[PDB]
Protein backbone atom coordinates (compact mmCIF):
# COMPACT_ATOMS: atom_id res chain seq x y z
CA UNK A 1 0.00 0.00 0.00
CA UNK A 2 1.96 3.26 -1.03
CA UNK A 3 0.42 6.61 -2.13
CA UNK A 4 -0.29 7.08 -5.93
CA UNK A 5 1.15 9.86 -7.97
CA UNK A 6 -2.36 11.20 -8.12
CA UNK A 7 -3.20 11.16 -4.72
CA UNK A 8 -0.33 12.90 -4.32
CA UNK A 9 -1.09 15.79 -6.84
CA UNK A 10 -4.38 16.23 -5.27
CA UNK A 11 -3.58 16.45 -2.00
CA UNK A 12 -0.05 18.81 -2.54
CA UNK A 13 -0.42 22.14 -1.32
CA UNK A 14 0.39 24.03 -4.35
CA UNK A 15 -2.50 22.05 -5.56
CA UNK A 16 -4.85 23.47 -2.98
CA UNK A 17 -3.40 27.37 -3.37
CA UNK A 18 -5.71 27.21 -6.83
CA UNK A 19 -4.49 30.48 -8.56
CA UNK A 20 -1.26 31.81 -7.72
CA UNK A 21 -2.79 35.63 -8.04
CA UNK A 22 -2.77 37.41 -4.94
CA UNK A 23 -1.91 34.58 -2.78
CA UNK A 24 0.12 34.75 0.33
CA UNK A 25 3.01 32.59 0.83
CA UNK A 26 6.01 32.23 2.95
CA UNK A 27 9.23 32.23 1.13
CA UNK A 28 12.68 31.91 1.75
CA UNK A 29 15.78 34.22 0.95
CA UNK A 30 18.24 31.93 -0.52
CA UNK A 31 20.28 34.38 -2.22
CA UNK A 32 21.55 38.10 -2.10
CA UNK A 33 22.85 39.62 -4.88
CA UNK A 34 23.43 43.37 -3.32
CA UNK A 35 19.77 44.49 -3.08
CA UNK A 36 18.09 42.08 -4.83
CA UNK A 37 16.48 39.09 -2.93
CA UNK A 38 16.01 35.62 -4.69
CA UNK A 39 13.11 34.06 -2.70
CA UNK A 40 12.36 30.47 -3.00
CA UNK A 41 8.50 29.55 -2.46
CA UNK A 42 8.07 25.90 -3.07
CA UNK A 43 7.11 27.01 -6.48
CA UNK A 44 9.19 25.66 -9.68
CA UNK A 45 10.79 29.42 -10.19
CA UNK A 46 12.13 31.78 -7.63
CA UNK A 47 11.47 35.55 -7.63
CA UNK A 48 13.64 38.34 -7.55
CA UNK A 49 13.05 41.33 -5.45
CA UNK A 50 14.61 44.35 -4.82
CA UNK A 51 15.88 44.94 -0.88
CA UNK A 52 13.38 47.42 1.07
CA UNK A 53 14.61 50.62 1.62
CA UNK A 54 13.18 50.05 5.56
CA UNK A 55 14.86 47.73 7.36
CA UNK A 56 16.95 45.76 4.35
CA UNK A 57 19.90 44.89 6.34
CA UNK A 58 17.43 42.85 8.07
CA UNK A 59 16.69 40.36 5.07
CA UNK A 60 19.58 37.80 4.69
CA UNK A 61 20.29 34.18 3.84
CA UNK A 62 17.71 32.14 5.11
CA UNK A 63 15.19 34.88 6.09
CA UNK A 64 11.62 34.02 5.85
CA UNK A 65 9.87 36.72 4.41
CA UNK A 66 5.93 37.12 3.16
CA UNK A 67 5.08 37.51 -0.43
CA UNK A 68 2.31 38.01 -2.27
CA UNK A 69 2.29 36.04 -5.64
CA UNK A 70 1.36 37.55 -9.01
CA UNK A 71 2.43 34.26 -11.32
CA UNK A 72 4.11 31.19 -10.66
CA UNK A 73 5.69 32.15 -14.08
CA UNK A 74 6.29 34.75 -15.85
CA UNK A 75 5.83 33.91 -19.79
CA UNK A 76 4.76 35.99 -22.56
CA UNK A 77 3.76 34.81 -26.47
CA UNK A 78 5.52 37.81 -28.57
CA UNK A 79 4.57 38.64 -32.52
CA UNK A 80 5.62 35.70 -34.78
CA UNK A 81 7.14 33.53 -31.56
CA UNK A 82 5.61 30.10 -32.11
CA UNK A 83 6.12 29.35 -28.14
CA UNK A 84 5.71 31.31 -25.12
CA UNK A 85 8.73 33.60 -24.21
CA UNK A 86 9.47 32.68 -20.39
CA UNK A 87 12.12 34.98 -18.02
CA UNK A 88 12.53 31.73 -15.69
CA UNK A 89 11.17 33.69 -12.60
CA UNK A 90 8.15 34.33 -10.71
CA UNK A 91 6.38 37.43 -10.23
CA UNK A 92 5.20 38.43 -6.42
CA UNK A 93 5.33 41.31 -4.17
CA UNK A 94 7.81 41.23 -0.76
CA UNK A 95 5.71 42.04 2.06
CA UNK A 96 8.54 41.89 4.81
CA UNK A 97 9.92 39.63 7.30
CA UNK A 98 8.01 36.65 8.66
CA UNK A 99 8.31 36.32 12.47
CA UNK A 100 7.40 32.93 13.94
CA UNK B 1 -9.10 79.65 -6.15
CA UNK B 2 -8.64 76.50 -8.14
CA UNK B 3 -8.00 77.69 -12.04
CA UNK B 4 -10.02 76.74 -14.80
CA UNK B 5 -8.83 76.16 -18.24
CA UNK B 6 -12.44 76.08 -19.61
CA UNK B 7 -14.06 79.65 -20.96
CA UNK B 8 -16.62 81.12 -18.17
CA UNK B 9 -20.16 80.11 -19.75
CA UNK B 10 -22.58 83.22 -21.33
CA UNK B 11 -25.82 83.86 -19.90
CA UNK B 12 -24.06 81.99 -16.06
CA UNK B 13 -22.71 84.53 -14.04
CA UNK B 14 -19.09 84.09 -13.06
CA UNK B 15 -16.52 85.82 -10.56
CA UNK B 16 -13.99 86.26 -12.89
CA UNK B 17 -14.25 89.84 -14.78
CA UNK B 18 -11.70 92.34 -16.44
CA UNK B 19 -11.75 96.07 -16.02
CA UNK B 20 -15.12 95.48 -14.23
CA UNK B 21 -16.27 93.54 -17.60
CA UNK B 22 -17.08 90.55 -18.25
CA UNK B 23 -16.19 87.89 -20.16
CA UNK B 24 -18.91 87.80 -22.80
CA UNK B 25 -17.59 91.81 -23.39
CA UNK B 26 -14.28 91.32 -23.94
CA UNK B 27 -13.26 92.64 -27.72
CA UNK B 28 -12.22 89.76 -29.69
CA UNK B 29 -8.83 90.14 -31.51
CA UNK B 30 -9.38 87.59 -34.06
CA UNK B 31 -5.96 86.80 -36.24
CA UNK B 32 -5.84 84.58 -39.77
CA UNK B 33 -2.36 83.15 -40.39
CA UNK B 34 -2.13 82.39 -43.76
CA UNK B 35 0.86 81.19 -45.14
CA UNK B 36 1.87 84.03 -47.45
CA UNK B 37 0.14 86.61 -44.68
CA UNK B 38 -0.98 87.33 -41.49
CA UNK B 39 -3.61 89.55 -40.23
CA UNK B 40 -5.17 90.93 -37.04
CA UNK B 41 -7.97 92.98 -36.46
CA UNK B 42 -9.68 93.62 -33.13
CA UNK B 43 -13.86 94.16 -32.54
CA UNK B 44 -15.94 94.56 -29.72
CA UNK B 45 -18.27 92.65 -28.43
CA UNK B 46 -21.08 93.92 -30.51
CA UNK B 47 -18.90 93.14 -33.65
CA UNK B 48 -17.65 96.94 -33.80
CA UNK B 49 -13.93 97.18 -35.43
CA UNK B 50 -11.96 99.03 -33.43
CA UNK B 51 -8.23 98.01 -35.13
CA UNK B 52 -6.78 96.00 -37.81
CA UNK B 53 -3.72 95.23 -39.19
CA UNK B 54 -1.94 92.76 -41.87
CA UNK B 55 1.98 92.34 -42.73
CA UNK B 56 0.71 94.04 -46.14
CA UNK B 57 -0.02 96.37 -44.10
CA UNK B 58 3.02 97.10 -42.39
CA UNK B 59 4.90 97.87 -45.39
CA UNK B 60 6.48 94.10 -46.22
CA UNK B 61 5.87 92.51 -49.27
CA UNK B 62 5.79 89.26 -50.98
CA UNK B 63 8.06 86.57 -49.33
CA UNK B 64 8.54 88.53 -46.01
CA UNK B 65 5.05 88.69 -45.24
CA UNK B 66 5.43 84.88 -44.05
CA UNK B 67 8.09 85.64 -41.76
CA UNK B 68 7.15 85.56 -37.93
CA UNK B 69 8.90 89.04 -37.71
CA UNK B 70 5.92 90.77 -39.73
CA UNK B 71 3.59 89.06 -38.33
CA UNK B 72 4.86 90.36 -34.73
CA UNK B 73 5.08 93.86 -36.34
CA UNK B 74 1.34 93.34 -37.31
CA UNK B 75 -0.03 92.35 -33.34
CA UNK B 76 2.35 95.65 -32.28
CA UNK B 77 0.61 97.86 -34.84
CA UNK B 78 -2.88 96.01 -34.01
CA UNK B 79 -2.58 96.37 -30.28
CA UNK B 80 -1.50 100.20 -30.75
CA UNK B 81 -4.48 101.26 -32.56
CA UNK B 82 -6.57 99.14 -30.74
CA UNK B 83 -5.25 100.61 -27.52
CA UNK B 84 -5.64 103.99 -28.64
CA UNK B 85 -9.10 103.31 -28.54
CA UNK B 86 -9.51 101.84 -25.07
CA UNK B 87 -9.02 98.11 -25.60
CA UNK B 88 -7.20 96.95 -22.76
CA UNK B 89 -8.19 92.86 -22.31
CA UNK B 90 -8.49 90.83 -25.60
CA UNK B 91 -9.92 87.27 -26.65
CA UNK B 92 -7.70 85.82 -29.01
CA UNK B 93 -9.20 84.26 -31.94
CA UNK B 94 -6.51 82.95 -34.14
CA UNK B 95 -7.08 80.44 -36.99
CA UNK B 96 -4.93 78.97 -40.06
CA UNK B 97 -1.49 77.64 -39.45
CA UNK B 98 1.09 80.27 -40.96
CA UNK B 99 4.23 81.00 -39.56
CA UNK B 100 2.66 84.07 -37.27
CA UNK B 101 0.13 81.52 -35.61
CA UNK B 102 1.69 82.69 -32.56
CA UNK B 103 3.95 85.95 -33.30
CA UNK B 104 0.85 87.43 -33.43
CA UNK B 105 0.06 87.45 -30.47
CA UNK B 106 3.49 88.07 -29.15
CA UNK B 107 2.93 91.60 -30.87
CA UNK B 108 -0.44 92.09 -29.48
CA UNK B 109 1.86 91.53 -25.85
CA UNK B 110 4.48 93.34 -26.92
CA UNK B 111 1.62 96.35 -27.79
CA UNK B 112 0.41 96.51 -24.47
CA UNK B 113 -2.82 94.45 -24.97
CA UNK B 114 -4.02 91.45 -22.06
CA UNK B 115 -4.53 88.50 -23.76
CA UNK B 116 -7.27 86.39 -21.07
CA UNK B 117 -8.06 83.58 -23.00
CA UNK B 118 -6.75 82.14 -26.91
CA UNK B 119 -9.29 80.37 -28.99
CA UNK B 120 -8.57 78.57 -32.31
CA UNK B 121 -10.85 78.91 -34.86
CA UNK B 122 -8.91 77.49 -37.63
CA UNK B 123 -11.63 76.48 -40.67
CA UNK B 124 -11.65 72.95 -40.73
CA UNK B 125 -14.25 70.86 -42.94
CA UNK B 126 -15.80 68.18 -42.00
CA UNK B 127 -15.46 66.52 -45.65
CA UNK B 128 -16.03 69.59 -47.21
CA UNK B 129 -14.75 70.85 -50.46
CA UNK B 130 -12.14 68.91 -52.52
CA UNK B 131 -8.91 70.66 -52.07
CA UNK B 132 -6.27 71.46 -54.71
CA UNK B 133 -3.80 68.41 -56.12
CA UNK B 134 -0.43 67.90 -54.18
CA UNK B 135 2.56 69.98 -55.77
CA UNK B 136 4.55 67.51 -57.67
CA UNK B 137 7.85 68.83 -56.20
CA UNK C 1 -23.62 78.81 -35.86
CA UNK C 2 -22.42 77.07 -32.39
CA UNK C 3 -21.90 79.37 -29.75
CA UNK C 4 -18.35 80.92 -30.17
CA UNK C 5 -15.50 80.79 -27.33
CA UNK C 6 -16.18 77.10 -26.08
CA UNK C 7 -14.61 75.24 -28.38
CA UNK C 8 -10.87 75.28 -28.52
CA UNK C 9 -11.08 78.00 -25.83
CA UNK C 10 -8.21 77.96 -23.31
CA UNK C 11 -8.10 80.56 -20.77
CA UNK C 12 -4.82 82.20 -19.86
CA UNK C 13 -3.94 81.73 -16.06
CA UNK C 14 -2.25 84.43 -14.60
CA UNK C 15 -1.22 86.21 -18.19
CA UNK C 16 0.46 83.12 -18.96
CA UNK C 17 -0.27 83.45 -22.72
CA UNK C 18 2.86 81.16 -23.61
CA UNK C 19 1.81 78.20 -21.24
CA UNK C 20 -1.95 78.97 -22.67
CA UNK C 21 -0.90 78.67 -26.06
CA UNK C 22 0.91 75.30 -25.54
CA UNK C 23 -2.09 74.02 -24.09
CA UNK C 24 -4.34 74.62 -26.86
CA UNK C 25 -1.66 73.39 -29.28
CA UNK C 26 -1.45 69.83 -27.26
CA UNK C 27 -5.10 69.69 -27.13
CA UNK C 28 -5.68 70.00 -30.56
CA UNK C 29 -2.56 67.87 -31.59
CA UNK C 30 -4.24 64.87 -29.31
CA UNK C 31 -7.62 65.70 -31.09
CA UNK C 32 -5.24 65.48 -34.16
CA UNK C 33 -6.62 68.56 -35.84
CA UNK C 34 -3.58 69.72 -36.36
CA UNK C 35 -2.68 66.79 -38.48
CA UNK C 36 -6.12 67.26 -40.07
CA UNK C 37 -5.31 70.43 -41.33
CA UNK C 38 -1.82 69.45 -42.48
CA UNK C 39 -3.26 66.62 -44.15
CA UNK C 40 -6.52 68.57 -45.72
CA UNK C 41 -3.73 71.08 -47.13
CA UNK C 42 -3.97 69.12 -50.09
CA UNK C 43 -6.14 66.70 -51.48
CA UNK C 44 -4.78 63.03 -50.71
CA UNK C 45 -5.99 60.34 -53.20
CA UNK C 46 -8.03 57.61 -51.60
CA UNK C 47 -5.28 54.54 -52.44
CA UNK C 48 -2.60 56.88 -50.55
CA UNK C 49 -5.02 57.31 -47.47
CA UNK C 50 -5.93 53.85 -47.45
CA UNK C 51 -2.30 52.48 -47.98
CA UNK C 52 -0.95 55.54 -45.35
CA UNK C 53 -3.35 54.64 -42.77
CA UNK C 54 -2.62 50.35 -42.95
CA UNK C 55 0.85 51.57 -42.98
CA UNK C 56 0.37 53.23 -39.30
CA UNK C 57 -1.97 50.60 -37.64
CA UNK C 58 0.96 48.16 -38.58
CA UNK C 59 3.87 50.74 -36.85
CA UNK C 60 1.48 51.01 -34.17
CA UNK C 61 0.64 47.43 -33.70
CA UNK C 62 4.56 46.83 -34.08
CA UNK C 63 5.76 49.38 -31.73
CA UNK C 64 3.07 48.02 -29.08
CA UNK C 65 4.41 44.63 -29.49
CA UNK C 66 7.91 45.81 -29.18
CA UNK C 67 7.10 47.92 -26.35
CA UNK C 68 5.60 44.88 -24.53
CA UNK C 69 8.78 42.84 -25.41
CA UNK C 70 11.42 45.20 -24.64
CA UNK C 71 9.66 45.45 -21.30
CA UNK C 72 9.36 41.80 -20.34
CA UNK C 73 13.04 41.46 -20.89
CA UNK C 74 14.22 44.31 -19.02
CA UNK C 75 13.29 41.99 -15.87
CA UNK C 76 16.21 39.89 -16.56
CA UNK C 77 18.65 43.38 -16.55
CA UNK C 78 19.91 43.08 -13.13
CA UNK C 79 23.00 42.45 -12.12
CA UNK C 80 24.52 38.84 -12.36
CA UNK C 81 23.62 36.40 -9.56
CA UNK C 82 26.14 33.38 -10.66
CA UNK C 83 29.51 35.76 -11.78
CA UNK C 84 31.88 33.18 -12.26
CA UNK C 85 30.35 30.62 -13.80
CA UNK D 1 -44.46 49.56 -36.24
CA UNK D 2 -43.44 51.85 -33.30
CA UNK D 3 -42.13 55.28 -33.78
CA UNK D 4 -40.76 58.21 -31.96
CA UNK D 5 -40.73 61.34 -32.96
CA UNK D 6 -38.76 63.76 -31.89
CA UNK D 7 -39.97 67.50 -32.25
CA UNK D 8 -38.27 70.44 -31.32
CA UNK D 9 -40.78 73.71 -31.50
CA UNK D 10 -40.34 77.22 -31.44
CA UNK D 11 -40.55 78.71 -28.11
CA UNK D 12 -43.92 80.20 -27.92
CA UNK D 13 -46.25 80.64 -25.23
CA UNK D 14 -47.70 77.74 -23.56
CA UNK D 15 -51.19 78.13 -25.28
CA UNK D 16 -49.24 78.39 -28.50
CA UNK D 17 -47.43 75.53 -27.76
CA UNK D 18 -50.88 73.65 -26.51
CA UNK D 19 -52.18 74.53 -30.17
CA UNK D 20 -49.44 73.32 -32.19
CA UNK D 21 -49.15 70.03 -30.31
CA UNK D 22 -52.76 69.34 -30.66
CA UNK D 23 -52.67 69.83 -34.59
CA UNK D 24 -49.83 68.01 -34.53
CA UNK D 25 -50.88 64.91 -33.01
CA UNK D 26 -54.27 65.38 -35.35
CA UNK D 27 -51.86 65.26 -38.33
CA UNK D 28 -50.57 61.76 -36.99
CA UNK D 29 -53.88 60.36 -35.93
CA UNK D 30 -55.74 61.78 -39.20
CA UNK D 31 -52.62 59.75 -40.77
CA UNK D 32 -53.62 56.36 -38.92
CA UNK D 33 -51.09 56.46 -35.86
CA UNK D 34 -52.17 55.78 -32.85
CA UNK D 35 -50.30 57.92 -30.07
CA UNK D 36 -49.36 55.79 -27.27
CA UNK D 37 -47.87 58.95 -25.42
CA UNK D 38 -46.83 62.55 -25.81
CA UNK D 39 -43.57 63.57 -23.58
CA UNK D 40 -42.12 67.27 -22.73
CA UNK D 41 -38.49 67.53 -22.50
CA UNK D 42 -38.95 71.32 -21.44
CA UNK D 43 -37.48 74.36 -23.14
CA UNK D 44 -33.88 75.28 -24.17
CA UNK D 45 -31.37 76.41 -26.05
CA UNK D 46 -30.48 74.76 -29.18
CA UNK D 47 -27.17 73.17 -29.24
CA UNK D 48 -27.03 74.96 -32.25
CA UNK D 49 -28.67 77.92 -34.17
CA UNK D 50 -31.69 76.41 -36.46
CA UNK D 51 -32.88 78.15 -39.12
CA UNK D 52 -36.39 77.52 -40.57
CA UNK D 53 -39.19 79.11 -42.54
CA UNK D 54 -36.67 82.55 -43.08
CA UNK D 55 -36.33 82.30 -39.18
CA UNK D 56 -33.27 81.97 -36.75
CA UNK D 57 -34.25 80.08 -33.34
CA UNK D 58 -31.52 79.74 -30.51
CA UNK D 59 -34.03 78.56 -28.25
CA UNK D 60 -36.56 76.03 -28.48
CA UNK D 61 -39.50 73.01 -26.59
CA UNK D 62 -38.33 69.50 -27.00
CA UNK D 63 -41.01 66.96 -27.00
CA UNK D 64 -41.64 63.01 -28.12
CA UNK D 65 -44.40 61.35 -29.42
CA UNK D 66 -44.28 58.01 -28.99
CA UNK D 67 -46.71 56.16 -31.37
CA UNK D 68 -48.03 53.10 -33.67
CA UNK D 69 -47.88 54.17 -37.12
CA UNK D 70 -48.30 51.82 -41.03
CA UNK D 71 -45.16 52.54 -42.74
CA UNK D 72 -46.15 54.30 -45.64
CA UNK D 73 -47.81 56.94 -43.40
CA UNK D 74 -44.45 57.75 -41.62
CA UNK D 75 -43.44 59.76 -44.72
CA UNK D 76 -46.63 61.48 -45.41
CA UNK D 77 -45.81 62.80 -41.58
CA UNK D 78 -42.22 63.92 -42.78
CA UNK D 79 -43.98 65.98 -45.32
CA UNK D 80 -46.33 67.62 -42.84
CA UNK D 81 -43.54 68.28 -40.51
CA UNK D 82 -42.08 70.00 -43.26
CA UNK D 83 -45.02 72.36 -44.35
CA UNK D 84 -45.53 73.60 -40.47
CA UNK D 85 -44.11 76.82 -39.40
CA UNK D 86 -44.10 76.60 -35.66
CA UNK D 87 -41.87 73.06 -35.78
CA UNK D 88 -38.06 74.18 -35.57
CA UNK D 89 -37.12 70.56 -36.21
CA UNK D 90 -38.65 67.43 -36.49
CA UNK D 91 -37.53 63.33 -36.71
CA UNK D 92 -39.21 60.06 -36.88
CA UNK D 93 -37.39 57.40 -35.43
CA UNK D 94 -38.05 53.52 -35.39
CA UNK D 95 -38.61 53.71 -31.56
CA UNK D 96 -35.79 52.41 -29.12
CA UNK D 97 -37.35 50.56 -27.07
CA UNK D 98 -38.61 48.25 -29.70
CA UNK D 99 -34.53 47.64 -29.94
CA UNK D 100 -33.80 44.84 -28.00
CA UNK D 101 -30.93 44.76 -25.60
CA UNK D 102 -29.13 41.55 -26.56
CA UNK D 103 -26.77 41.01 -23.96
CA UNK D 104 -22.96 40.84 -24.32
CA UNK D 105 -21.03 38.45 -22.31
CA UNK D 106 -18.29 40.89 -21.83
CA UNK D 107 -15.21 41.45 -23.93
CA UNK D 108 -13.24 38.69 -25.60
CA UNK D 109 -9.64 39.77 -26.11
CA UNK D 110 -7.46 38.48 -29.00
CA UNK D 111 -3.91 38.04 -29.53
CA UNK D 112 -2.23 41.33 -30.94
CA UNK D 113 -0.09 39.45 -33.33
CA UNK D 114 -2.68 38.43 -35.89
CA UNK D 115 -3.75 42.02 -36.63
CA UNK D 116 -0.43 42.16 -38.74
CA UNK D 117 -1.63 39.42 -41.09
CA UNK D 118 -5.50 39.50 -40.87
CA UNK E 1 -10.70 4.00 -12.28
CA UNK E 2 -9.03 5.92 -8.79
CA UNK E 3 -11.01 8.92 -7.36
CA UNK E 4 -7.91 10.93 -7.37
CA UNK E 5 -7.84 10.76 -11.17
CA UNK E 6 -8.96 14.52 -12.07
CA UNK E 7 -12.45 14.98 -13.47
CA UNK E 8 -13.66 17.15 -16.82
CA UNK E 9 -14.75 20.22 -15.76
CA UNK E 10 -15.01 24.28 -16.48
CA UNK E 11 -12.67 25.91 -15.38
CA UNK E 12 -14.57 27.10 -11.62
CA UNK E 13 -12.04 29.99 -10.56
CA UNK E 14 -12.53 31.36 -13.90
CA UNK E 15 -12.62 35.01 -13.34
CA UNK E 16 -15.80 37.00 -15.27
CA UNK E 17 -15.25 39.18 -18.26
CA UNK E 18 -14.39 42.85 -17.26
CA UNK E 19 -17.70 43.68 -19.01
CA UNK E 20 -17.53 47.18 -20.28
CA UNK E 21 -19.17 50.39 -18.13
CA UNK E 22 -22.29 50.61 -20.20
CA UNK E 23 -23.10 46.88 -21.14
CA UNK E 24 -25.85 45.85 -20.13
CA UNK E 25 -27.40 49.37 -19.98
CA UNK E 26 -29.60 51.30 -22.82
CA UNK E 27 -27.61 53.80 -24.50
CA UNK E 28 -29.97 56.52 -26.16
CA UNK E 29 -29.48 59.75 -28.42
CA UNK E 30 -32.05 61.40 -25.73
CA UNK E 31 -29.40 60.92 -23.03
CA UNK E 32 -27.18 63.76 -24.31
CA UNK E 33 -25.31 63.56 -20.75
CA UNK E 34 -24.48 60.07 -20.90
CA UNK E 35 -23.29 60.78 -25.13
CA UNK E 36 -21.27 63.77 -23.88
CA UNK E 37 -18.85 61.76 -21.48
CA UNK E 38 -17.35 60.28 -25.03
CA UNK E 39 -16.41 63.47 -26.45
CA UNK E 40 -13.31 65.22 -26.58
CA UNK E 41 -14.31 68.82 -24.47
CA UNK E 42 -12.74 71.44 -26.67
CA UNK E 43 -13.51 69.96 -30.26
CA UNK E 44 -16.56 67.53 -29.95
CA UNK E 45 -14.18 64.84 -31.81
CA UNK E 46 -15.47 61.09 -30.39
CA UNK E 47 -13.26 59.25 -28.85
CA UNK E 48 -11.92 56.32 -29.77
CA UNK E 49 -12.56 52.77 -28.05
CA UNK E 50 -8.63 52.70 -26.65
CA UNK E 51 -9.78 56.09 -24.90
CA UNK E 52 -13.13 55.36 -24.14
CA UNK E 53 -12.18 51.10 -23.27
CA UNK E 54 -15.82 50.32 -24.77
CA UNK E 55 -16.56 47.07 -26.17
CA UNK E 56 -17.21 47.06 -30.26
CA UNK E 57 -21.02 47.24 -29.79
CA UNK E 58 -21.16 49.78 -27.49
CA UNK E 59 -18.72 51.92 -28.98
CA UNK E 60 -20.60 51.44 -32.41
CA UNK E 61 -23.66 52.38 -30.37
CA UNK E 62 -22.30 55.19 -28.52
CA UNK E 63 -21.35 56.67 -32.22
CA UNK E 64 -24.03 56.15 -33.75
CA UNK E 65 -26.29 57.88 -30.99
CA UNK E 66 -24.18 60.80 -31.39
CA UNK E 67 -24.41 61.47 -34.41
CA UNK E 68 -27.92 61.28 -34.42
CA UNK E 69 -28.62 63.78 -31.35
CA UNK E 70 -26.01 65.79 -32.91
CA UNK E 71 -28.40 65.59 -36.83
CA UNK E 72 -31.73 66.09 -34.65
CA UNK E 73 -30.56 69.03 -32.51
CA UNK E 74 -30.13 67.18 -28.91
CA UNK E 75 -26.24 67.78 -28.49
CA UNK E 76 -23.34 70.10 -30.14
CA UNK E 77 -21.02 69.31 -32.39
CA UNK E 78 -18.03 70.89 -32.73
CA UNK E 79 -17.81 71.31 -28.33
CA UNK E 80 -19.06 69.32 -25.46
CA UNK E 81 -22.17 70.85 -23.97
CA UNK E 82 -20.86 73.15 -21.22
CA UNK E 83 -23.78 72.12 -18.38
CA UNK E 84 -21.95 68.33 -18.47
CA UNK E 85 -18.50 69.84 -18.12
CA UNK E 86 -18.36 68.60 -14.44
CA UNK E 87 -19.85 64.72 -15.17
CA UNK E 88 -17.45 62.21 -14.19
CA UNK E 89 -14.87 61.07 -16.04
CA UNK E 90 -14.78 57.87 -17.54
CA UNK E 91 -12.59 59.04 -20.91
CA UNK E 92 -8.62 57.61 -20.32
CA UNK E 93 -7.42 61.25 -21.97
CA UNK E 94 -5.73 64.13 -19.78
CA UNK E 95 -5.30 67.18 -21.67
CA UNK E 96 -3.69 69.94 -19.42
CA UNK E 97 -0.31 71.30 -18.98
S1 LIG F 1 -18.47 44.53 -22.54
FE1 LIG F 1 -20.39 43.52 -22.89
S2 LIG F 1 -21.65 45.08 -23.80
FE2 LIG F 1 -19.64 45.95 -23.75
Amino acid sequence: NVESFASMLRHSPLTQMGPAKDKLVIGRIFHIVENDLYIDFGGKFHCVCRRPEVDGEKYQKGTRVRLRLLDLELTSRFLGATTDTTVLEANAVLLGIQES
Amino acid sequence: TKFSIYPPIPGEESSLRWAGKKFEEIPIAHIKASHNNTQIQVVSASNEPLAFASCGTEGFRNAKKGTGIAAQTAGIAAAARAKQKGVIHIRVVVKGLGPGRLSAMHGLIMGGLEVISITDNTPIPHNGCRPRKARKL
Amino acid sequence: KHLKFIARTVMVQEGNVESAYRTLNRILTMDGLIEDIKHRRYYEKPCRRRQRESYERCRRIYNMEMARKINFLMRKNRADPWQGC
Amino acid sequence: PRYELALILKAMQRPETAATLKRTIEALMDRGAIVRDLENLGERALPYRISAHSQQHNRGGYFLVDFYAPTAAVESMVEHLSRDIDVIRGNIVKHPLTQELKECEGIVPVPLAEKLYS
Amino acid sequence: SNEDLPISMENPYKEPLKKCILCGKHVDYKNVQLLSQFVSPFTGCIYGRHITGLCGKKQKEITKAIKRAQIMGFMPVTYKDPAYLKDPKVCNIRYRE
